[PDB]
RNA sequence: CCCGCAGAAGAAGCACCGGCUAACUCCGUGCCAGCAGCCGCGGUAAUACGGAGGGUGCAAGCGUUAAUCGGAAUUACUGGGCGUAAAGCGCACGCAGGCGGUUUGUUAAGUCAGAUGUGAAAUCCCCGGGCUCAACCUGGGAACUGCAUCUGAUACUGGCAAGCUUGAGUCUCGUAGAGGGGGGUAGAAUUCCAGGUGUAGCGGUGAAAUGCGUAGAGAUCUGGAGGAAUACCGGUGGCGAAGGCGGCCCCCUGGACGAAGACUGACGCUCAGGUGCGAAAGCGUGGGGAGCAAACAGGAUUAGAUACCCUGGUAGUCCACGCCGUAAACGAUGUCGACUUGGAGGUUGUGCCCUUGAGGCGUGGCUUCCGGAGCUAACGCGUUAAGUCGACCGCCUGGGGAGUACGGCCGCAAGGUUAAAACUCAAAUGAAUUGACGGGGGCCCGCACAAGCGGUGGAGCAUGUGGUUUAAUUCGAUGCAACGCGAAGAACCUUACCUGGUCUUGACAUCCACGGAAGUUUUCAGAGAUGAGAAUGUGCCUUCGGGAACCGUGAGACAGGUGCUGCAUGGCUGUCGUCAGCUCGUGUUGUGAAAUGUUGGGUUAAGUCCCGCAACGAGCGCAACCCUUAUCCUUUGUUGCCAGCGGUCCGGCCGGGAACUCAAAGGAGACUGCCAGUGAUAAACUGGAGGAAGGUGGGGAUGACGUCAAGUCAUCAUGGCCCUUACGACCAGGGCUACACACGUGCUACAAUGGCGCAUACAAAGAGAAGCGACCUCGCGAGAGCAAGCGGACCUCAUAAAGUGCGUCGUAGUCCGGAUUGGAGUCUGCAACUCGACUCCAUGAAGUCGGAAUCGCUAGUAAUCGUGGAUCAGAAUGCCACGGUGAAUAC
């Protein structure tokens, strides 16, 4: 549209990769295809378990999976016996053993990724948006982010014609590189096609 | 306040003098609007006011709270937005040192 | 009316459900069927249409229509309006009519009090009563809002009488004035006529033409003839009822206003009908006719020009007497009277203090502007009121029809005045607000123009598009912001399009039943898909009635769809525009839409910064933060480098060295930081020093709120609707490259700052393992053989090209140019015909600087030379990077 995507642009100052690893120039593109399916894979049995992000990590054909988390217990089960599930068949898809570690996150609504779930997952369940949008607002101010920003676009409320409301508290300079800005972004499928929800988070400064 | 410690005591050299120099000057700025008020912090109950042409500004906004006033109304002033009008010059250099001395005096001995 | 009998057995529809208005969803149909009191609903997702369910309202009735009233204060007596929304007669005089100052007495009409006569009963109302209640019947009262008579009251209005003076009017002395009609008169100027002087233009316009002129104009001088208007003074200055009225003098005459008193004694204010006056134009009779000028003509302008412009020009405009009776006849504001803060002015009288010095202190008449309260829809009005009241008169009742028709009246006529209806619409209209826009104003910026350089448009070829053709020329993009675009690369593939051949639980996914290792090997028919066999292997754990696997067959859910709608959507993108703007909080002004902040003075690349200020703040943007580039110090020294020192096949090649180049990390440095000057002692701007670098040092990345219901359903995701023995799937060949034709974007040219031959000098960046490939051998060559080294500062791709020295051709369609064409070929790939690049020999076209028009560019840029990379087997003049060479001009 107009905007770069601020998760990109700040890659190589402050916000790091997520998959983070070495290859020569000829494996390069397998190993995307491998770190890329467990990727699709984890969303697809650890969505109920409120996960933000995966770094994949590749050093000496050993892959590893550390996962930034919101819900140990959920993940974990008991004594890790779902952990440990999930070993056997991502050490698989990646071909070789994988260590899969977790990382329980501080404040789950101070993440982009898990709050934007949290407006997919009101209106995947028939909420009133402006109260379900409005409600993560008052969160990020009310757990200290310095700033926060939303919004959805599509059929939102039933409309037939669709239209985009944002919303705004706290201060949000996409434009300083120097500061940290945790963006991410979810859909929403609802009887009314899908909805797209976007959230900015001026977390850091520098 | 948090500029003034941040003056006298506080950061003067952090980045550079230019910019330094940029809160000793907005320093100045809040200096002559509120200096003489910042140790009030709430809302005051009385305004006594010298010339009521140039500051019929605060007369209403005065007046639209549950405020007294009392002016130095002037031959050119409306004392209808005042409550105790006192007519007679304002305008006239020796005229407030007649006066605030005057005011001064009752305000000093008024805490009794 | 009462009693017994019998079984809940005989006994509830109607309208509406978008809003008004109580009450909702689903399906069906798709600007059709329809609906409807109104606004409006229906376009393939309808709460408004039809049905179903649920439900809201009322009930033996419930909806529709019609009709009266209500709401409608949209006929206003109670109870409206007329500055701009509909509405002040054009102004005035004035009979009837309406109303009328003040004092006293008087009468008692209107008015008031009481009583009386009457005001039919019924009905209504009040309290009772009677039918099982009620409806209904009915008792007594109240009321019948009125009218007539009689008696008291006498304030207010009326009749009468007598006054008073503050209303009105008269007189005396003065004042200012474009007040009106009549009679003379002065000067400037224009036109024409009569001469003198004198000579090729004059006049007119954007330019020009018509026209005037060598018969001698225009210009200039003198004389004369006339008609009309009065420069300067001249003034939101004066007079007049209004229309109007302007040099000067005279005559006749109206009105206004003032000082001081005298006098009459309410004699008033308004006013239907009526009468008079009433701009310009127009009309009639007779004059006058300079200038100006409808009509008219010619000449231009123009697509046309019955106009705007120019040259002429009649009626008219001027006078006399009559008529016409209309104007945005307008402070769009009827006349008269009273009361209610102020300020600056102008003009005309007049009393007083000093005229002691162009004055100061007061009181009256008219008039201009600004604003208080208040009023008002707001704008604004505001002691000259649209303020607060009183008297009287005119007039309005949605817009259009229409100020028209008809008739009356008046008119010489043109027309005027008086003044509708049917019909049609759901608005019309005012004030103000936010914007957008202006062939409106001011301020500023941008390769926007200008100053220049070089290009396209003309040629050939490349590539894309429209059109055409076709079995198919897949589908999408299609003002700027599509047209070397999606496509970073169509022979098969790709591929979605076509013909023909095939399977249809399928090419792919999961679950079921059963059998079979998987897989390898080989042959036939077929264009291939596939159909037909023949063999081999028979592998992991034992519930060993089977695993898990991969394959085959059959069933059923489905899988799949490059099928439609980007106007159902997310995601992603372009453009306005790297333009400097876009907003919110609280407060404040406004009835409110909103405004203020964001405006103003300076300033800047910039709502950047300072000051001012009913605003104070803040956020998003601008900047900075990030990368690269220009300089240096420090650190490391390979596969990179070579100064001071030795060995050399003088090759950084071998020791050796860590200076330097370079490479790579970390920091330093540049910030108006310093000086002078200007400027508000502010921001900032100009120049200078030092400095590698100077005013964000170059460049890149970065794209605000929103706009185009802009692109995309075909990258992907995805609501709907649609196909589903098909629009799904496999296959061979073809098509996407077709070609009367048009446009776009490029490359090569058209040459001598140029072509060709020989020798020779100087780069950076990047790629490379089914990949790049030297050296050497063969060939004229594209390549072939063999092939170290390198998955990499070492090796390879890979010999830089322009350039430079020399020879040479000598302005030709040529030693230019290179398409087209024949032959012989190499490589790639199963395969080169439709349809690959490159080489060799031969061939040799168009084209000699390109119409109207139009694009890019402000410094290492334009232009020009060569180089590499992604896509990819092969397939670049495209796209994306690199370096060489190196301008012009900016008032």
């Amino acid at each position: 549209g107009q905007k770069v995507h601020p998760n990109g642009i700040r890659l190589g100052i402050v916000k790091p990769w997520n998959s983070t690893w070495f290859a020569n120039t000829k494996e390069f593109a397998d190993n995307l295809d491998s770190d890329f399916k467990v990727r699709q894979y984890l969303t697809k049995e650890l969505a109920k378990a409120s996960v933000s992000r995966i770094v994949i990590e590749r050093p000496a054909k050993s892959i590893r999976v550390t996962i930034h988390t919101a819900r140990p217990g959920i993940v974990i089960g008991k004594k890790g016996e779902d952990v440990e599930k999930l070993r056997k068949v991502v050490a698989d898809i990646a071909g070789v053993p994988a260590q899969i570690n977790i990382a329980e996150v501080r404040k789950p609504e101070l993440d982009a990724k898990l709050v934007a779930d949290s407006i997919t997952s009101q209106l995947e369940r028939r909420v009133m948006f402006r109260r379900a949008m409005k409600r993560a607002v008052q969160n990020a101010m009310r757990l200290g982010a310095k700033g926060i920003k939303v919004e959805v676009s599509g059929r939102l409320g039933g409309a037939e014609i669709a239209r985009t409301e944002w919303y705004r508290e706290g201060r949000v300079p996409l434009h300083t590189l120097r500061a940290d800005i945790d963006y991410n972004t979810s859909e929403a499928h609802t009887t009314y096609g899908v909805i797209g929800v976007k959230v900015w988070i001026f977390k850091g400064e520098i | 306040k948090d500029l003034e410690t941040q003056s006298q005591d506080g950061t003067f050299d952090k980045l550079t003098k230019k910019e330094a120099l940029m809160r000793t000057r907005e320093l100045e700025k809040l200096e002559n609007s509120l200096g003489g008020i910042k140790d009030m912090g709430g809302l005051p109950d009385a305004l006594f006011v010298i010339d009521a042409d140039h500051e019929h500004i605060a007369i209403k906004e005065a007046n639209n709270l549950g405020i007294p006033v009392f002016a130095i109304v002037d031959t050119n002033s409306d004392p209808d937005g005042v409550d105790f009008v006192i007519p007679g010059n304002d305008d006239a250099i020796r005229a407030v040192t007649l006066y605030l001395g005057a005011v001064a005096a009752t305000v000093r001995e008024g805490r009794s």
